[PDB]
């Protein structure tokens, strides 16, 4: 059943879209990895950071973007496709604010990108961009919001999500952690995320080779934690554990 | 005036389970009367008629367009259009062309297919739906017809008592209107009957 | 067999069969369990909402959505396709509302969504929408339950089920279904037909049920669905 | 592997799918046509029908103008399309220049339409060969033939269909001034031509004649029966 | 072959686009091009190969001027290079006309990256098979360098090299205190880099292209004046001799 | 292989995909039609009346194209809906332009030109549909045609398309009065052919649909016979056949006596 | 021996040659004297034209699925060696079995017999034959209503 | 080898060949032969007809067609394409006369017909295969009589005497032998007829050949039946 | 190959796009053309082939606006198309600005125009190798462009069938260029064409085509007897 594989619009006899699945395979091909966790009043995203050359600038190399003031995103997948998707999300957020006159809920922004990807999977154009995009934001009524926008058309909302190579182990660890008192504090959520990534990686994190972003019900802005914050959290929290 | 070019007049009222729609018969361009058998009340259903008035070419064209739409709607949605749905359809037809319209004032009169309750409505030349339980007047001599409407109507009205009222009202209104008149056709729609009368008039 | 004539959608087969739409229907059947029952005074739709983890916030993506306050829609198949069809169904309903000032009759909404599917199943670079829709509605006074298939085909149902085990669902409904099944019992029948297809415990949060009666289509809240599940169990 | 594309040459230099449309035309019932001094006639095989199946809806001769007639052979759908476009062209050239449409002109139009469908890659060629027979305004019994390849020619008498080859040979043998000398010998010639391929005679022949400035008329079954009887009498007399 | 590499609109059954990868492979066969970021500018050099002596000094010019103040250095297929240069020129012009101030290099890199991303997405057009670098200096933003490859990634670089010898060029660039050198010395060091990566026995002839953009010229990208080029080449020959020692 | 594209001519001059559609029509339901001096009628075989389905649409295979014409469809359901909508559009376009209900021949020719375009243009598979049109037109009274996927249409006194349509038409040939059949006799013959062609030897209102067009009071009437009339006809025919069987048994008894 | 499809790459050339030799031996130079050849096939459509030629296979008999009262004959033939009660209507069994091949008739008798074997009984009754018909003529039908309604 | 390089006009072969173009050039061969001559006294054209059998009138196998009053055109190849390119030629000649009020030179006319034959599959115009026709335009422009040959690949050139068609390679040699510059139109007619007779199958006899001449004087003259008999 | 050389939209799995190489080959099938320059002139000498001793000889030097000649070696169709585009560009520049278009910019326009049909599946690469002469205000140029859409500013170049002979001759004798004479430069071009010849054959007034541009000399072509002053004076 490998003949139904060379076009995004031809079903397999068992009802599978192989070049939709291969987009997820590309996600895994991204090499990096990402995780996100939402607490009672905070949302925290943690992500790899590979700098395999002294000349690469850490100021530019980053996979935590600011789609708008209140909404932030972590990418997992090919960098070019990721940045195209980021630009699209910025465009759609701006257009929403312009037309309907209020900041786009994370619900809708993830829905909108999911629908763009769906259009591409149905009409045999583009080449479904291979990135997984995880959005964090603050919603006035429900509270914190963490959503994932896979490159096949799901925009699902998550209590704790993982993307990339270590997605399975990350999901297992996050289930284990969530089953115990999901009401987490700001520092406890930052931990849960960083500890999940560290354990699934079998590594201990330097304060630089990890990118962490956070939003809170008191700070509804996409704060990219600096080297100081990363170091402080890692050292102090691992010590006090 | 564009309306005054070809005159005309349409009226409709409702009584007690009976409705009536009355139109003057005339087609004169400017002042040269051309004929006196011009159809202005058209049947769009078993108990639903449209009394398009105003400019002649626009009247005919709206009739053909609306019959096109209604045939499609009935066949595709097998049913007999309810008067409200016909009113909205006519509103869409006229308002599709606000920037240069059909110069006509539709006037719908009929009975609801299911509950057999009466319905009358009017529309302006751009498509503001107009429903009222007493009268609907359109075309030239609008003022005269409104006067007769108001000053010759009583509620809870029966078939013949409504026949006489609608006749008298339109007869007087159209006799007191240049570029209008010379015969009055009156269509009375009932629960099971429809009567098409050609009453007298000051054809002069 | 007819092997060559299965990679395209503008080429018949010696049997006359367009293989690609049948493949799409296979994709549909390979989806979530969903059930529909036409009660004497209502319609009931249900669909397994099971997630792959406790991580997914199981309140963020619903599966029984409205199209008007007299019509609603549930699905089995894929999900992105479903979102597109729901968006277009709402758009068609509103277009009809503007053109004719009357809430869209369920039959016509079904017909137009079917026409959309037909549009998508008739060109060389459009993948047939792989999803089958159950459309519930209340028009005049008679509840309507329709099924729209990727093939552009729309057909009425007294009660049906679709997904991985539609055969079992339909035999169960055949056993348990009688015309004069008032809504309060139709809900139990739908939930039971979901039970006979639903692995694991049918918690109140992993099942979505929507009921369409005169008052208007409404998706039952977690408290109501939990009450019903406890009553049935 | 140099087929299946309407705009692809074979290394020897042929366009094959237009030729295939021609061979599809070869699968139609015989149609013969002759131009006399003042009568141009087209004859055709009805090929009979089941008694339940009406016959007005089975047409092979169509008048495209008062002075131009057309006999089809090939695919029925393509026939209808080409004839419809021919009619609109006729009554459009009438406006373009206030002169009846020359038979040569409508033949050029059909050739142009067929070539327009051939030369592109998303247009199946009109598989129909047509005989156009008419009287130009100046006065001449013209007859042309148009192929699926958009080529037209000026024939004096010819046939297309299942028996085109044999009937063309027969006409070569049995066409002369004496044949085209009257208003009846040409008709007799055309019936004789048909009878070679069509056998049932009574239920397998149809004729339509056009006399100078005279509206085309389709000869009645009785009239064609009388003519075949007359040729049969001549046959037995000379036998 | 593979059966999933034709066209760039098809994911191979691993999550890989063989067309983009072949584009990168074609990139990694052209003459070397180095760029280095200083404290007050960015300097570019290109290992131009005179494929014949008939060609005037001033043949295919792999150092292009995008906007008054951005230099583009290209390695790969130079027709695609010129096309990309025109795209970047037009984008700088559009930015100035639509906003009023000179194009920030980060934005220009982002937009050209999205352009090349468009040409890698589609099945009717091949991805750009030529990599390049964008460098500039402004009193406000400061010296910047960026790389754009066929896949369309705009990672920021302190220094970079593209082409046949990029690993060697890197390895040798790390042997520099780029953070603190100045344009004048980095020009000579670029000359040394080019002459250490160059392979005379393989490329027969050779000529050197150099440029800098920095505060020393007020942000106006300029081909290294003739005298500075000659002095840098002299120092490069001396450094080659010293390495040979 | 000369069947991978609609617009491809075969070396023996056959549009394969067109033949493919024409044979595909066989797998559809079963429609038959009879013309009678008083009226015209169609019969249709409801292949599927699974008891959990519903009967929302009074007609699942016969449609009313306008006041003076009806059409039965057989083939792919999506193409069926598309073609019926285009037919209605053509009819009302003709009404708008000319103000006379379209002659049935003209309506059929229009739709069949649409189908011809499809079978001759670009990347579009031929409509996998065959239609039987009945109607009344002021030019030639009552009329019945059959249109195939290839856009070819034939005017038939009686005809049948679908499953065992060859058998249906053979029996029509056997039992059709070529100029004398009335509407009741037409209904009887239609029931007989349906009984002999439908897979189940037993008929009922749950598997048949009969449509009758007649001119009354100067206006056309297209009536889809209700299940009561359908069952009464099925009965009358079954009991007539049973009486024939009793007569045959009496003949056998006489032969035994001899 | 079946349709002679092209060879060289993916054609059953060897079985095709077997068929060709059979062709020549049935009819060919120095033909046969008194050797008769009977052939059987469940579907002839693909059988090759040279064989089905009326020179090698002269006559082509068909075996239509036993019609009415032919099914009765088969029921009698395969129920003679049995234990039937007074009140078994093999005719009624025939009508209840429409369009059933002779294999089906044998299976129906056999399954009625096995049902009799079940209940320590040496008698087969009408209802037992009915259950046998039901168990033998199992007409599996696709339940995918969509695939079934594809065609109007 | 030529299984993926000669199935499209826009896919170069490893050699650098447009195999659809050579195939059109081959399709030129199939046609009936034509021979055009240009001498100091005008231009002559003699062509062979291939009448299959009578009842096919002379005025349907158009090998010679008149291009303006000062050119004649001999065709070799597919008739539909020949009609299209002759129509292009006529409309161009008349448009040039209309805009500039002068007689289009034969160089200009064959240049423009070639310019039409160029646009095989360019996405700015609409054909998809080369016009499979090779044409001879023999006319009288201000440079005295001239004769310009066009091949299906849009290449046109002057030719003091050129033969085209099925009898191409078998008549170029004869033209090479016989032609000389100081030739009169009578010699041209006789020589062209002799070469045609040499390379035809049926016996040249005034109803299997067409002849025309465009002179610095009387316009394009299509030889009539009596003239054919005289020359023959 | 065999599955990566069917269009210009597919890279091969080794970094080379095959259709462009095929077009590069196509350029070699023309005729020898040797173009060259001095401090004030630019001369293009091309070998006009003969299709028969009756048919005239193919032209190979076309005349773009008065400060551009062009020698074409490749597909005649593409040569004509790019000639028309160059003429259009020259005239458009003359219309907007009143200055003859620099021949280092016309070439850029041609390069863009020829790259565009090497990155989309809607056309084929062009098939003419072009030698653009001309004397802008700076100095005479000889630009070369090949279907690959790369343009070279050549001290003196050649292209076509048997173009190496010319290129090697240029290697050898280009040291004299930039100081020669109005006619000596043409003589050097003629010698280049001589070396491109297949021997036996020579430079005859017919098969030799010469085009000249430079200061105080707009573009000119010497054919038929206009070339005799060159061949007659040419060293045996």
């Amino acid at each position: 059943s490998a003949g139904f594989d060379r076009h995004i619009t031809i079903f397999s006899p068992e009802g599978r879209l192989y070049q939709v699945e291969y987009a997820f395979k590309a996600i895994n091909q991204g090499g990096l990895t990402s995780v996100a966790v939402r607490g009672k009043d905070c949302a925290v995203i943690v992500t790899q950071k590979k700098v395999p050359d002294k000349l690469l600038d850490s100021s530019t190399v980053t996979h935590l973007f600011k789609i708008t003031e209140n909404i932030g995103c972590v990418m997992t997948g090919m960098t070019a496709d990721s940045r195209s998707q980021v630009q699209r999300a910025r465009y759609e957020a701006a257009n929403w604010k312009y037309k309907y006159g209020y900041e786009i809920p994370v619900d809708m922004l993830c829905k909108r990108i999911a629908d763009i990807s769906q259009v591409y999977t149905q009409n045999a154009e583009m080449r479904p961009l291979g990135c997984c995009m995880i959005l964090i934001g603050i919603d006035e009524e429900q509270g914190p919001q963490v959503y994932k926008c896979d490159p096949a058309g799901y925009y699902c909302g998550f209590k704790a999500t993982a993307a990339g190579v270590k997605q399975t182990e990350s999901t297992s660890f996050l289930e284990k952690k969530v089953k115990k008192k999901f009401d987490w504090t700001f520092e406890q959520t930052v931990e849960t995320a960083i500890t999940c990534l560290s354990t699934v990686l079998s590594i201990d994190f330097k304060p630089s080779e990890i990118e962490v972003g956070v939003v809170t019900v008191e700070n509804p802005k996409f704060r990219i934690l600096t080297e100081a914050e990363i170091d402080a959290h890692l050292v102090a929290l691992a010590e006090r554990d | 005036s564009i309306m005054s070019y070809n005159g005309g007049a349409v009226m409709a009222m409702k009584g007690k389970n009976c409705v009536a729609i009355a139109a003057d018969r005339r087609f004169g361009i400017q002042a040269q009367m051309v004929t006196t058998d011009f159809q202005k009340i058209f049947p769009m259903g078993d108990r639903l008629y449209i009394g398009l008035a105003g400019l002649a070419t626009d009247v005919q064209t709206v009739a053909q367009r609306l019959k096109f739409r209604l045939n499609l709607y009935e066949l595709k949605e097998g049913r007999q259009i309810k008067p409200y749905t016909l009113m909205s359809m006519v509103a869409n037809l006229l308002y599709e062309k606000r920037f240069g319209p059909y110069y006509t004032e539709p006037v719908i009169a009929g009975l609801d297919p299911k509950t057999f309750k009466p319905f009358i409505c009017s529309l302006d030349l751009i498509g503001c739906p107009m429903v009222t339980d007493d009268f609907v007047v359109s075309g030239t001599c609008a003022e005269q017809m409104y006067g007769m409407c108001e000053s010759l109507w009583e509620p809870n009205m029966d078939p013949d008592h409504l026949f006489e009222t609608i006749s008298q009202a339109m007869l007087n209104a159209v006799d007191r209107d240049a570029v209008s008149g010379m015969g009055v056709i009156v269509h009375i729609i009932e629960k099971d009957k429809i009567t098409t009368r050609t009453l007298k008039a000051r054809m002069d | 067999a007819e092997r060559g004539y299965s990679f395209s959608l503008t080429t018949f087969s010696p049997s006359g069969k367009l293989v690609q739409i049948e493949y799409a229907l296979a994709a549909v059947a390979g989806g979530a369990p969903s059930v529909g029952i036409k009660a004497a005074n209502g319609v009931v739709l249900a669909t397994e909402k099971k997630q792959k983890s406790i991580l997914y916030d199981e309140r963020s993506v619903h599966k029984v959505e409205p199209i008007t306050k007299h019509i609603g829609l549930v699905y089995s198949g894929m999900g992105p396709d479903y979102r597109v069809l729901v968006h277009r169904a709402r758009k068609l309903a509103q277009q009809y509302y503007l053109v004719y000032q009357e809430p869209i009759p369920t039959a016509q909404l079904v017909q137009r969504v079917a026409s959309v599917m037909q549009e998508y199943t008739q060109s060389g670079g459009v993948r047939p929408f792989g999803v089958s829709l159950l459309i519930c509605g209340w028009n005049e006074g008679r509840p309507y339950l329709f099924q729209s298939d990727p093939s552009g085909a729309y057909f009425a149902w007294k009660a049906t089920a679709m997904g991985k085990n539609y055969v079992n669902g339909k035999t169960f409904l055949e056993k348990r279904y009688n015309e004069d099944l008032e809504l309060e019992d139709a809900i139990h029948t739908a939930i039971l037909t979901l039970k006979e297809s639903f692995e694991g415990q049918m918690t109140e949060d992993n099942i979505e049920v929507g009921i369409c009666n005169e008052a208007g289509f409404r998706r039952l809240t977690p408290t109501e669905v939990k009450d019903y599940l406890a009553a049935i169990a | 592997s140099y087929d299946r594309a309407i705009t692809v040459f074979s290394p020897d230099g042929h366009l094959f799918q237009v030729e295939y449309a021609q061979e599809a035309v070869k699968k139609g019932s015989t149609a013969v046509g002759v131009r006399g001094r003042d009568i141009v006639v087209l004859g055709v095989e009805k090929k009979s029908v089941a008694k339940l199946q009406d016959e007005r809806t089975v047409r092979k001769i169509c008048a495209l103008d008062d002075n131009v007639c057309m006999a089809f052979a090939g695919l029925t759908a393509d026939a209808r399309i080409v004839i419809n476009r021919a009619r609109v062209e006729c009554q459009s050239h009438r406006l373009t220049v206030e002169d009846p449409v020359t038979v040569e002109y409508i033949t050029r139009y059909i050739a142009s339409l067929k070539q327009r469908y051939t030369q592109s890659n998303g247009r199946r060629p009109f598989g129909i060969s047509a005989l156009i027979v008419g009287f130009d305004f100046d006065g001449t019994p013209r007859l042309y033939q148009t192929d699926p390849s958009g080529t037209y020619h000026a024939w004096k008498a010819n046939a297309i269909g299942r028996g085109a080859k044999s009937v063309r040979e027969f006409l070569e043998k049995n066409y002369t001034d004496e044949a085209i000398e009257t208003d009846d010998l040409t008709i007799k010639l055309v019936i004789k031509a048909l009878l070679e391929v069509v056998q049932s005679g009574g239920k397998n022949i149809e004729l339509a004649v056009m006399r100078r400035d005279q509206s085309l008329k389709i000869l009645n079954p009785e009239e064609i029966e009388k003519y075949v009887a007359e040729i049969e009498k001549e046959k037995e007399e000379n036998e | 072959g593979t059966g999933y590499d034709l066209s760039a609109s098809t994911f191979s059954p691993d999550g890989r686009v063989f067309q983009v990868e072949y584009a990168m492979k074609a990139v990694e066969n052209s003459s070397t091009a180095i760029g280095i970021r200083c404290k007050d500018g960015v300097v570019f050099g290109v290992e131009k190969l005179v494929l014949s002596k008939l060609y005037e000094e001033g043949s295919n010019k792999r150092l292009f001027n995008v906007d008054r103040h951005v230099g583009m250095a290209v390695a790969g297929l130079l027709a695609d290079a010129r096309s990309l240069a025109d795209i970047a020129r037009e984008e700088a012009s559009n930015f100035r006309s639509n906003f009023g101030y000179n194009i920030p290099l980060k934005h220009l890199a982002d937009r050209v990256a999205m352009y090349v991303h468009a040409y890698t997405l589609y099945s009717a057009v091949r991805p750009f098979g030529c990599s390049f670098m964008l460098g500039s200096y402004s009193v406000n933003d400061g010296a910047q360098l960026y790389m754009i490859d066929p896949s369309g990634v705009s990672y920021g670089y302190w220094g970079c090299a593209i082409g046949k010898a990029r690993q060697a060029a890197k390895t040798e660039i790390e042997k520099l205190q780029m953070k603190e050198m100045t344009c004048r010395d980095i020009v000579k060091e670029v000359a040394k880099i080019i002459y250490i990566v160059h392979d005379e026995v393989k490329d027969k002839a050779f000529e050197l292209e150099l440029s800098w953009v920095g505060e020393l010229t007020n942000g106006r990208h300029e081909i290294v004046p003739k005298d500075i080029r000659e002095e840098a080449e002299k120092y490069a020959k001396e450094s080659l001799k010293e390495e040979d020692e | 292989r000369y069947d991978s594209r609609t617009t491809i001519f075969s070396p023996e001059g056959r549009l394969y995909q067109v033949e493919y559609a024409m044979e595909a029509i066989g797998h559809a339901g079963t429609c038959l039609g009879i013309l009678a001096n008083d009226g015209v009628l169609l019969a249709a075989e409801r292949r599927n009346i699974h008891k959990l389905l519903d009967e929302v649409f009074f007609s699942e295979k016969i449609y009313k194209l306008n006041e003076d014409m009806a059409c039965s469809v057989a083939g792919i359901t999506s193409d069926a809906n598309v073609l019926t909508n285009e037919l209605r559009l053509i009819a009302q376009r003709y009404l708008l332009q000319y103000q006379e209900p379209i002659p049935c021949e003209q309506l059929v020719t229009a739709l069949c030109d649409i189908k011809q375009a499809y079978t001759q243009f670009g990347g579009k598979r031929p409509f996998g549909v065959s239609l039987l049109y009945i109607g009344w037109d002021k030019h030639y009274g009552f009329q019945l045609y059959q249109s195939d996927p290839s856009g070819n249409y034939g005017g038939w006194k009686a005809t049948c398309i679908g499953n065992n349509s060859a058998a249906a038409v053979s029996m029509l040939k056997q039992d059709y009065k070529e100029g004398e059949m009335t509407l009741k006799s037409a209904l009887a013959l239609a029931i007989k052919v349906l009984n002999k062609t439908m897979d189940v030897s037993k008929l009922s209102a749950e598997k048949v649909e009969i449509a009758t067009l007649t001119r009354e009071n100067g206006k056309t009437v297209i009536r889809v016979l209700k299940q009561k009339e359908v069952e009464q006809l099925i009965k009358k025919h079954e009991e007539e056949e049973a009486k024939a069987e009793r007569e045959k048994k009496e003949k056998e008894q006489k032969e035994k006596d001899k | 021996g079946s349709s002679r499809l092209e060879g060289g790459s993916g054609g059953d050339s060897e079985v095709q040659r077997t068929m060709l030799e059979l062709l020549n031996q049935l009819d060919g130079f120095e033909a046969t004297k008194n050797i008769k050849v009977i052939m059987a096939t469940n579907r002839i459509d693909i059988l090759d034209s040279a064989l089905l030629r009326p020179g090698r296979i002269d006559r082509k008999i068909e075996f239509p699925p036993p019609n009415e009262e032919a099914r009765l004959d088969i029921l009698k033939i395969h129920s003679r060696k049995m234990n039937l009660t007074r009140g078994i209507n093999l005719r009624k069994i025939a009508e209840l079995m429409p369009g059933a091949s002779g294999a089906e008739v044998k299976g129906v008798c056999t399954e009625a017999g096995m049902y009799a074997l079940r209940e320590r009984r040496v008698h087969v009754t009408q209802e037992d034959f009915e259950m046998a018909v039901a168990k033998v003529m199992q007409k599996d039908s696709e339940k995918n209503m969509s695939i079934k309604k594809l065609w109007k | 080898t030529r299984s993926e390089y000669d199935r499209g006009v826009n896919t170069f072969s490893p050699e650098g060949r447009l195999f659809q173009v050579e195939y059109a050039i081959e399709a030129i061969k199939l046609g009936s032969t034509a021979i055009g001559i240009q001498t100091s006294e005008g231009v002559c054209l003699a062509v062979e007809k291939r009448i299959t059998s009578p009842l096919m009138e002379p005025s349907s196998i158009e090998k010679i067609v008149e291009i303006d009053a000062h050119i004649g055109c001999a065709m070799s190849g597919l008739i539909a394409d020949a009609k299209t390119l002759i129509d292009k030629a006529r409309v161009e000649t008349q448009n040039h006369w209309f805009t500039y009020n002068e007689t289009m030179t034969v160089e200009s006319v064959t240049q423009a017909v070639s310019n039409l034959a160029l646009q095989f599959g360019e996405e700015d115009a609409a054909m998809s295969r080369p016009f499979g026709v090779a044409l001879l335009f023999g006319g009288v422009d201000e440079k005295g009589p001239q004769l310009f040959h066009m091949d299906p690949s849009g290449t046109f050139v002057q030719c003091d005497a050129r033969a085209i068609g099925s009898a191409s390679e078998g008549a170029q040699s004869s033209l090479q032998e016989v032609y000389h510059k100081s030739m009169t139109l009578k010699e041209a007619i006789k020589s062209s007829l002799i070469i045609l007779k040499q390379v035809m199958e049926e016996k040249l006899n005034a109803t299997n050949i067409e002849l025309a001449t465009v002179q610095p004087g009387q316009n394009f003259h299509m030889f009539t039946k009596e003239e054919l008999e005289e020359v023959i | 190959r065999n599955q990566y050389d069917n269009d210009v939209t597919v890279w091969s799995p080794q970094g080379r796009i095959h259709q462009i190489e095929y077009a590069m080959e196509a350029v070699k099938q023309g005729s020898a053309t040797v173009g060259l320059k001095s401090k004030t002139h630019a001369v293009l000498v091309a070998l006009k082939r003969a299709q028969s001793e009756l048919a005239a000889h193919q032209k190979k030097i076309l005349h773009v606006d008065n400060h551009i000649g062009i020698s074409i070696a490749g597909l005649t169709a593409d040569a004509r198309l790019l000639c028309n585009f160059m003429r259009q560009e020259c005239l458009d520049s003359r219309f907007v600005f009143d200055r003859p278009l620099p021949v280092s910019r016309l070439v850029s326009l041609i390069g863009s125009k020829t790259q565009i049909p090497t990155q989309r599946y809607g056309r084929r690469p062009y098939g003419v190798g072009l030698l653009i002469a001309g004397y802008d205000d700076m100095g005479p140029h000889i630009f070369q462009t090949c279907p690959s859409a790369n343009y070279f500013d050549c001290r003196a170049m050649s292209i076509g069938a048997r173009s190496q002979s010319a290129r090697t001759y240029l290697e050898r004798h280009m040291s004299e260029f930039m100081e020669c004479n109005l006619n000596e430069l043409v003589k050097h071009g003629l010698r280049a064409l001589r070396e491109t010849l297949p021997a036996e054959q020579d430079l005859t007034t017919k098969n030799v085509s010469i085009g000249i541009v430079g200061k105080d000399l707009e573009f000119t072509i010497y054919d038929d007897d206009d070339v005799s002053p060159f061949l007659e004076g040419l060293e045996e």
